[PDB]
RNA sequence: CGUGCCAAGCUGCGAUAAGC
RNA sequence: AGCCGCACGGAGGCGAA
RNA sequence: GGGUUCCUCAGCACUGCUGAUCAGCUGAGGGU
């Protein structure tokens, strides 16, 4: 019985969710573009130094292991 | 009363109310960033060189690096924050933060724990089999080095804390992924090349550059969905206008609480195949390093190269499995800490000067009305793009990629906030 | 803020840090 | 009496409103 | 090759169409 | 007849036969 109850609820809250929604800003070349720019370039220069310090420090783990 | 005494035994960081100049607290994070690096890349001292492969699935949350000085990462600190919310979120252990009791009651302990955790996972690593060897006396060995690096970044996330930008954690978790991305597509053994080879050697290898494209693709998807936002808040309109909106609930919303949905999942993965190496098959049967049956099984996210069609099911309930630990992360820290009233009103309205009237009651409500939306969603959406973000696959991580992203531009943001209050010394709180 | 009766200055936990890896950065590698 | 993103006075203008 | 009256603000806009 | 003096919020340089955290006062919104 309360399973049918809260499956009832849940359909009203979520068509409350509604007349909240509607209102995304999809985002445009010019926004859009510029960040993603940001976001790689903040992620290859965190990845560049893991590398920096990694890729050598192993080329020695391995040439004395 | 309370643990008080041995929690005024674990030291802290000095923190100076002198001048901590922007270029200061810039060079400060770097010096942390690289100190992370040096562990991340040295291997623990054991004669056994010899380990079984690599836990491909805690590293990535757990941003550190198994095998090294800080092959137990985050992890830590992490898994502690999540009891932590466990508790003081299912009311078990109710407390009123307000107070400057509570609130560094909840965290003091929280901190204590982190390094209880600190040793648990390093033991529950080694006797997981992370190593192979299990020479009690080598063992015993490792795990001291092991739980001692975690606490290392427990200091040093405190020093970023409180002498650069950002936040450790957050930091420390862009910092690997970034790293693991760059690596792993342009490095020694990198698949740029491995493709690129492929095309010269004659055998056009799809699976080389796959995972690179995993990766774009993600990011470009992640970075949309983190930009989600609302709009004043004015009207300008488009124009301004004047007063001060008004913002609207996104991603970076629930971005601590997926960090502990997806970190649970690791404390599972790592605590079946520990229990299971080393007594009965509580949560499931491994075997083959990772788990292939039992809620293990169930819960262990499909991602690193190619999305597993091969498995509809576990895809169904991994996705739902994670949508319900995310919401309950994301209630737990609003019960909780999610724009409050005090603080909010007490600053709100502002602008003061014709432009041209002002603000009052009903607005709040309003809000909080039209509020309601983020919190539930916030994570259960996110929870959800992390998780298809990991069907998808990646490099450095389907679901990481979204907090990465997620944290470089919180980053970013930090980055000003202060190249601003680097010139007037006192709007500290607008 | 922080009820730990004792204060530490990040030059030391960097210096500390300095410390792990100088040790094991030796006491593994450099074998012999 | 209106008209300006915010516009009380002055000036301009007139629902095409400091303009077409 | 600037401009958005007196009117030097804030935001935003117009101008080699 | 007055004309916003009404209600709300924020205020105290002005007005209030003293003072004021109050107000028919000052500012902004709202209200028929």
């Amino acid at each position: 019985t309360d399973f049918n109850q809260k499956i009832e609820q849940l359909k009203e809250f979520i068509e409350e969710c509604r007349r909240v929604w509607l209102v995304l800003k999809k985002p445009t070349k010019d926004e859009y573009l510029a960040v993603a720019k940001v976001t790689a370039l903040g992620i290859s220069l965190l990845g560049i130094i893991g590398y920096i310090i990694h890729v050598p420090a192993t080329y020695i783990k391995g040439i004395l292991k | 009363k309370k643990l008080i005494p041995i929690l005024e035994k674990i030291p802290e960081v000095e923190l100076p109310v002198k001048e901590i100049t922007f270029k200061e607290k810039l060079k400060w994070t770097g010096i942390v960033l690289v100190l992370y690096f040096i562990m991340g890349c040295i291997d623990v001292y054991t004669a056994g060189a010899q380990i079984p492969a690599i836990f491909e699935f805690w590293q990535t949350i757990t941003a550190s690096r198994i095998g090294t000085l800080i092959t137990l990462g985050i992890g830590p600190i992490v898994t502690a924050g999540i009891i932590m919310q466990l508790l003081v979120g299912s009311g078990i252990i109710q407390m009123d933060l307000s107070i400057p009791e509570n609130r560094a009651l909840f965290q003091g302990c929280q901190k204590l724990l982190s390094i209880i955790m600190c040793f648990v996972e390093a033991v529950l690593f080694v006797g997981a089999g992370a190593f192979g060897i299990l020479t009690p006396l080598l063992a015993f060995l490792v795990i001291i080095q092991i739980a001692f690096g975690s606490i290392i970044l427990i200091y040093l996330d405190e020093i970023v804390s409180k002498y650069g930008i950002g936040s450790g954690i957050g930091l420390f978790i862009a910092a690997g992924v970034s790293q693991t991305i760059f690596v792993g597509a342009l490095g020694p053994e990198g698949y740029l090349w491995k493709f690129l080879n492929s095309l010269i050697q004659g055998v056009p290898n799809i699976e080389y550059i796959a995972p690179i494209i995993g990766t774009i693709i993600v990011f470009l998807m992640v970075v949309y969905a983190e930009c989600m936002r609302v709009e004043i808040p004015l009207a300008h309109g488009r124009i301004k206008g004047a007063v001060g909106k008004y913002p609207i609930k996104f991603v970076y919303v629930s971005n601590i609480p997926v960090i502990l949905a997806a970190a649970l999942f690791a404390n599972i993965q790592l605590w079946g195949l520990a229990l299971y190496r080393m007594g009965i098959p509580i949560l499931g049967h491994y075997e083959g390093g990772r788990a292939v049956d039992g809620i293990a099984y169930y819960l262990s996210t499909p991602y690193g190269l190619s999305s597993v069609i091969s498995d509809p099911i576990h895809a169904i309930v991994y996705m739902i499995a994670m949508i319900i630990t995310c919401v309950m992360f994301g209630i737990f820290w609003v019960e909780t800490t999610g724009l409050d009233p005090k603080s909010m009103a007490k600053r709100i309205g502002s602008l003061g000067m014709a432009i041209k009237g002002f603000r009052k009651s009903a607005i709040e409500h309003r809000l909080k009305r039209y509020i309601p939306p983020l919190t539930v969603m916030s994570s259960a959406f996110v929870g959800f793009l992390a998780t298809i973000a990991n069907f998808i696959g990646a490099l450095g991580g389907g679901t990481g990629v979204l907090l990465t992203v997620s944290i470089v531009y919180r980053m970013y943001e930090q980055l000003l906030r202060e190249k601003v209050s680097e010139l007037h010394p006192a709007i500290a709180k607008l | 803020e922080t009820f730990s009766k004792i204060r530490v200055k990040p030059e030391h936990v960097i210096g500390v840090t300095v410390a792990f890896v100088i040790i094991e950065a030796i006491l593994t590698y450099g074998r012999f």
